[PDB]
């Protein structure tokens, strides 16, 4: 009978104390883990965290769970009984909040092999935290990690290792806005040394590059348009003082508004980002254009007309080259 | 033995029977210790208080045996209130309340010799109080805290405030308010739901006075600055349109944008408030400045000097008169 | 005798009361008379089209196997801790959109078994029901948001829901709402659902909600009126101030564009044309026409040895100056009379 | 007769019904015919790329050991508080992104055991499902959002999921949506996936969502046409003066930029170019090109006056035709 | 010596261990030496005056009725499924403002019963603590946010809390924060409460938090400096360009107003005057006084006719040579005060 077999293997008439580790008073029981990213995404910048929907699996070895009745090797079980089995108590060191999934039933899987291997796959949804470096903000390459780590035992009682092949699998249709996930995923070690002993830890690194399309368009094209607007502000008659000063005014106001929006769209980090330098240089160019026009007006008001026109002409033929060389240096430095 | 006293007390003690089942109603005294008073949100008409709610009734079935040592008090674990009858005191203003269990469920329970019990459980109640936004930047709201029973009528349960200090706050220091003295009036608040009976109710009324500082620094100074800017726009009188129109234009536009921005946060109440009155009056003064310039232009296009001198003489006086009237009325 | 013995005999171990079979089993269905007690409205959101209500649902069915005779009291009151061991109806709100109970210091249930067998049951729920709104007359609309009590586990022939004849939907005494104001008359229609599995009982109540025009009126009509008068005082100026008038027109056009953009920030992306979008469009059109007529006057004046061009430009300016305001008054009268009926 | 005794004999303590083993154990798998009932669709959040649905998921398998002959009735209705003591399917939504049951005044489950062994089961869930969206034709897109019913604990060889033959996905008659509209025809395909731990059965339903133009059409296109007409009128001024030409033009560009910011503030940070973006950029380009033409004419400006006037006339005659050609071409491209 | 028998004998059915009476009952109170470990700090909100800390609270009391003699090991390890049947202290954070446990793949509790009777106990909590902030020196403040460990069920004579002598508050190695930087010294004071129901215990830790000046400095001072220099170059222009000067002054005033409104919008609606508010007010006052002095010069130039123009030019030159000096004096005076 299947009920009698389950009862004798586990529960009342079994003698299985679901409180003692396998291989007690001996070598530690290694727990081979392998996650499966079901759906990535939701990379928030303000909260400095991302949400991942993992399909975590792990398979240890329990010697006191061997059976001999059924000829099958991989006997599948009911996710309503795996609460009466000793299980690893791995926790994510930077979970920042997480929960199970229970829809129409629990979302656990149990599979006891013939020799004693026990598969265990639950469907967790983490919102992990990863410190970011926004120095090269429009073209940054983030590295957000998860740290699988035990909590109950010392290293001598529980060791975590990844599978040799296919440790971190990725869904075929996994797509992201903005960022794009790389292919290589490092599997390092994170052995912790707390005040209460050594606790095992394994971490995986996800290299996350950022697509430059949206940022490029939205906060680069308007800047170029405003710079060209200032350039055509050079291309106007000298006598139109109110017109030129007003056009300089609207260029300055547009740059200020765009800089405020760009700085308000990101967390208030201390250092200067790669796009803040671009905004600052564009604003400085517009302000210097207004300054040089005021200088031309002062010189003309005080042979004076000839030198004012010469200054205007050298300005008109000089700022475009300076802007081009600045653009070339900026793009060559921030693309290496 | 040690716990045998409480085992003997709780054995044959049915927790589904109130004390004095067929007798007089149990008189429950209520004491509140506000550990931390939260910030009142004008957007959703609510605030978040954090209290150490305390109750104390008399249960004759829980008299301590004469063999009990210790003077009067027999404290027990927080994990034992499940076997004791408890009044079903609930808040009639709560929106989304919460318990508190960070390491163990935060409930204290004292038992005296005469059978009195003292439950001092901790809550995180989120009350709701309807604000009165007339005189908005200088108002004194009264936000309540109603405690009432649910499953027992007045014949079984009644709440009486403690004869000492029912509220025991020490330091609060709200970010934008300040409470000094409150009244525990409407002590009796018993409600009568139709076709059910009389239910006991008690009520605490606070006085959340609002500090003017931020708003006096928020709108008063910029608006006064813009009005003075319009006045100095009067002062020049160059009869140059390209230099005289933009000042009035900027004054009117700045007033409109400031009014919209500062009103985009308060709840969408429908009545004139002090802030709206001030903004409307100052915007009207700016518009009247622009109309004055327009009439100067049409009269000049008896001279414009006379009318400009009259305006420069009278607008500061009229604005000061309006300011005095406004502050006297709303203060 | 012993209250504990009485409770155990009526339900529990020594009772034989199985709290899984409906009363009048294998017989007529058990009607459940319901009557809510609206404690407080509030949070009538437009973005998500839902309103949060804190109802006080009560109901009273007839359970024959709960009769008692030893006690002389008729309205015997029990505890909200032992009502789990009795059969209860399983009404759910078909448009609840999320809800939760209230559990502070205890639960918030009530049990009151009467002498004959009537059982009162009054739990305290906090619903956030969903009601599709009609924003055609957005600042001057009247809404109708409804709740639908309905059973799920049983059949119309096994469980019927009815409202009380007198006082079916009570209202809290000092109840007030921001923006909307609640009416007095509330309809009580029927909601009998026909799912794939068959007929499930459902009963609904309708709350007629008008909208106050104070806030919308003030802070979305006064600025538009003031900007229109700004265009008028631009009209009231000489024609030599071309840069000044063109700058004022630019500012006013930008202001109406910005205000129209800020109009829709707090409303859902509804497909059809609202009530106040027409007003904003007409104000923008009036400012646009003011700038356009300035352009026409400048064209006429500069079209030029004759002064007839200047004379006709001045005539055009004067006639527009005296005509626009009348056209705006006519539009305002038409709009208000057609949208206040 | 005692219904309590009948229920206890059928299942519970004195029954021997072990509610942990699949029906027809060590034998053929059991189909779980599913048919949902969408009570309330909507909440199409574009920023987070997800939507909320309120289904009445139903399923009816066949349990041979639940056949009864005592009661004469066939469609015996049971209590939704005691169905936790039977075998139940454990299907989960592969892209649920969080979901919860509904428990108001009671559980919201239904149970119905037929005479032969058919068991109905209709719970009331509220999902917030995830569907990647394609925004190439942003205002005229045809979105395809799906729900993937899939089992978790049992293998494909131990389980088959199938949709009901007739009327599989029912829709509430009074269902309505803002923005999008739900189509009548819905696709119901298979999604049998091959995980690393075996084949799991899966069934998905496709929901086709059109987009109403009404809000977007009016509020993003009518102002653009108005500003284009304003630019044409700006062309229709004679030599006139600076404000006449410049002013009209200065407003036109300013408003079309306001239109830009407006069309921009409501979408996720997507990389590729949208459809409304093309129209908005072309409108801005037409306004800027009209301003540049006006400039060039001013730079040119009795023979030079004649050629400048001829250029102005040919512009006022040709630009509307070019705009009409572009409009027709754009609409035919995005309406096929 | 079976593990199943030994665990039951030590606690549970065949033990006689009543998990409802404190150790050393009817005697001296039991010390509970505590030592937290900041796993991940941050999320320092300004509007709600709260910060989220992810601790790893540990505590080790002495329960004499848990001693064992069978196993020769000293640091015996027990089950996170067993500690629900032993007496535990009930410390609660007096300013928790909301908290929750952590349970992923299992609970997150550690139990370690020593040979003599010491019982280690380390849970993983994620608090969102509340600390009032003094925003007088807002861009350069040194905040002090605290947590108060304190039980809830006993009296002073029943349960004593103390900090560990060496290494009481540990910090994760690679811990970093946006804006603020967490110091090294952490005060460990006493916060013993005297409520109405008796004297209760209260141990607190102080985390001194400085504020980095980068973002605030740049994004709300560089634009202000640029606009003030724009007002100065408005000075350095022709006197006849009345519309140009008026427009430039109006633009500077509008920019300062918008920047002040934006700066005020990121902080709670506090009553007193901040440190950045003084700077923004002074910049706005300078811009307004600049436009006003232009207005005065324009009035003077109109109303000896040639002498009036000469004195107007003299006033303009005095302004253009003096304003910047006054602004430099104000800048030095302001920076020397809020740095001491
Ligand atoms: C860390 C490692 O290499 N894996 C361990 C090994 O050291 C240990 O001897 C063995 C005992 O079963 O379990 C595995
Ligand atoms: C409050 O009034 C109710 C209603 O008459 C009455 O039953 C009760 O005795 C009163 N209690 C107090 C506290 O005055
Ligand atoms: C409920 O009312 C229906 C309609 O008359 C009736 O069949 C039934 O007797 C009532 N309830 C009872 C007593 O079963
Ligand atoms: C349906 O269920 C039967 C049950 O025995 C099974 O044999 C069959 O494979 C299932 N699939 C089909 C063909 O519907
Ligand atoms: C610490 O524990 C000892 C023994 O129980 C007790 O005597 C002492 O009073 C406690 N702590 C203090 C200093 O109160
Ligand atoms: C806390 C008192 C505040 C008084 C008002 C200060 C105004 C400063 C700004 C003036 C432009
Ligand atoms: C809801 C009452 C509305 C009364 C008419 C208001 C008219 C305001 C505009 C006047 C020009
Ligand atoms: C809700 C009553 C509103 C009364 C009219 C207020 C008008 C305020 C603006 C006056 C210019
Ligand atoms: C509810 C009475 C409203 C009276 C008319 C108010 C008009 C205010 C605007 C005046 C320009
Ligand atoms: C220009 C007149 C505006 C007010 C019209 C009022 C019409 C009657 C309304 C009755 C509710
Ligand atoms: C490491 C300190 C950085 C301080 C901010 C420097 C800003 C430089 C750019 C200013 C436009
Ligand atoms: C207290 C009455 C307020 C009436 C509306 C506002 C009038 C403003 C006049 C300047
Ligand atoms: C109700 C039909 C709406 C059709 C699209 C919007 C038309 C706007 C016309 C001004
Ligand atoms: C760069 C995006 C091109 C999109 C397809 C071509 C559009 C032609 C519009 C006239
Ligand atoms: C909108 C303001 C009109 C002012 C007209 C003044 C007429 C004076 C004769
Ligand atoms: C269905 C709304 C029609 C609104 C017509 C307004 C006409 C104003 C002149
Ligand atoms: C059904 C909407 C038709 C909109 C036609 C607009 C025509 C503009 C010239
Ligand atoms: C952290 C010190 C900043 C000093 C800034 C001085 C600016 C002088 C214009
Ligand atoms: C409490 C401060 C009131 C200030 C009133 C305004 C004084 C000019
Ligand atoms: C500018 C006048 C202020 C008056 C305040 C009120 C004095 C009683
Ligand atoms: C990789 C992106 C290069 C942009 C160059 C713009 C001139
Ligand atoms: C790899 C990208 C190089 C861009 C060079 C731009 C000049
Ligand atoms: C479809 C209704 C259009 C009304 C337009 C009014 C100007
Ligand atoms: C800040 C303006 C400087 C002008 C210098 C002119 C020589
Ligand atoms: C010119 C002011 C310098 C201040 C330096 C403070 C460290
Ligand atoms: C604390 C007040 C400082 C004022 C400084 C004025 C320059
Ligand atoms: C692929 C990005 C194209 C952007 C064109 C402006
Ligand atoms: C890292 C600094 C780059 C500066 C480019 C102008
Ligand atoms: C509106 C003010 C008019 C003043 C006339 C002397
Ligand atoms: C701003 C004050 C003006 C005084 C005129 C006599
Ligand atoms: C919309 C106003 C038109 C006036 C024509 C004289
Ligand atoms: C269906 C929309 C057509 C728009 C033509 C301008
Ligand atoms: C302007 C032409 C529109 C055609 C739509 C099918
Ligand atoms: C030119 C294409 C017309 C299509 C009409 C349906
Ligand atoms: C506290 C008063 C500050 C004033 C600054 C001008
Ligand atoms: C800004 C001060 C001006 C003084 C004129 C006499
Ligand atoms: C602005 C004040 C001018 C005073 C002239 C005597
Ligand atoms: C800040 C004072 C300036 C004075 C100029 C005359
Ligand atoms: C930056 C200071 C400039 C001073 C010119 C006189």
């Amino acid at each position: 009978s299947p009920s009698d077999f389950l009862d004798k293997l586990m529960g009342r008439t079994s003698g299985y104390d679901a409180r003692i580790r396998p291989n007690f008073k001996g070598p530690p029981v290694n727990v081979s883990c392998n996650i499966f990213i079901n759906s990535f995404g939701s990379i928030a910048e303000t909260t400095m965290d991302y949400r991942v929907n993992i399909f975590l699996r792990q398979q240890w070895n329990d010697p006191r769970l061997a059976y001999n009745e059924y000829p099958d090797d991989s006997l599948d079980l009911d996710p309503s009984m795996l609460d009466s089995i000793w299980k690893p108590d791995l926790f994510f060191a930077n979970e920042k909040g997480a929960h199970f999934h229970e829809i129409t039933t629990d979302n656990k899987l149990l599979r006891i092999s013939r020799n004693g291997n026990v598969l265990y796959s639950i469907r967790i949804t983490l919102t992990l935290a990863c410190p970011m470096d926004l120095k090269n903000f429009p073209m940054d390459v983030q590295t957000c990690i998860m740290q699988l780590e035990s909590f109950g035992y010392t290293m001598n009682d529980l060791i975590f290792e990844w599978q040799e092949q296919g440790a971190v699998q990725v869904a075929d249709g996994l797509t992201l806005p903005q960022f794009i996930l790389k292919e290589e995923k490092d599997l390092r070690y994170c052995t912790k040394h707390y005040n209460t002993g050594k606790f095992t830890c394994i971490e995986a690194r996800f290299h996350l590059e950022r697509q430059m399309g949206y940022y490029l368009i939205q906060m680069y094209i308007p800047s170029l348009l405003i710079v060209i607007l200032s350039w055509i502000s050079f291309w106007i008659n000298m006598d139109a003082a109110p017109a030129r000063v007003g056009l300089g005014i609207t260029t300055v106001l547009t740059m200020t508004t765009q800089s405020s929006g760009s700085r308000a769209s990101l967390p208030k980090v201390s250092y200067v980002k790669a796009i803040d330098i671009w905004m600052a240089v564009c604003l400085l160019f517009v302000f210097s254009a207004l300054l040089e026009y005021a200088a031309v007006n002062f010189v003309s008001r005080q042979l004076f007309i000839q030198r004012a026109k010469k200054i205007d002409k050298i300005s008109r033929i000089g700022f475009p080259m300076a802007f081009l060389i600045f653009n070339m240096f900026y793009w060559i430095i921030y693309k290496i | 033995s040690t716990s045998n006293i409480l085992n003997r007390l709780l054995v044959s003690y049915d927790p589904r029977i109130r004390p004095n089942f067929k007798g007089i109603p149990v008189d429950v005294v209520v004491n509140i210790f506000i550990n931390s008073f939260g910030s009142i949100q004008e957007t959703t008409m609510d605030y978040r208080v954090n209290i150490f709610l305390r109750q104390k009734w008399n249960d004759p079935r829980l008299k301590l045996p004469s063999d009990f040592r210790g003077s009067d008090a027999l404290t027990v674990d927080p994990t034992m209130y499940k076997c004791l009858w408890k009044p079903d005191l609930f808040f009639a203003n709560e929106k989304s309340a919460n318990f508190h269990d960070v390491t163990q469920e935060n409930i204290l329970l004292f038992i005296f010799r005469d059978g009195d019990v003292l439950v001092s459980m901790r809550l995180s109640i989120t009350l709701s109080c309807p604000l009165d936004l007339t005189l908005f930047p200088m108002d004194t709201q009264r936000c309540k805290m109603q405690l009432e029973s649910f499953g027992y009528t007045t014949d079984d349960l009644r709440f009486i405030w403690q004869s000492g200090d029912p509220v025991q706050l020490e330091k609060i220091a709200l970010p934008q308010f300040d409470i000094k003295k409150e009244d525990i009036e409407y002590g009796n608040c018993t409600k009568y739901y139709k076709g059910t009976g009389y239910y006991t109710c008690v009520e605490v009324i606070f006085t959340l006075r609002r500090q003017v500082g931020f708003y006096m620094m928020g709108v008063y100074a910029p608006t006064l600055l813009i009005v003075v800017l319009s006045w100095l726009s009067f002062w020049i009188n160059p009869d140059a349109s390209a230099a005289r129109v933009p000042l009035g234009i900027f004054s009117v536009l700045s007033l409109a944008s400031e009014c919209t921005t500062l009103a985009a946060e308060l709840p969408k109440v429908s009545y004139v408030k002090a802030l709206d009155v001030w903004l409307i009056a100052c915007l009207l003064f700016g518009f009247a400045s622009l109309v004055e310039y327009a009439v100067v232009q049409v009269m000049l296009n008896t001279a414009a000097k006379r009318i400009d001198l009259y305006a420069r003489a009278l607008f500061p006086f009229c604005f000061l008169f309006f300011n005095v009237i406004y502050w006297s009325i709303y203060l």
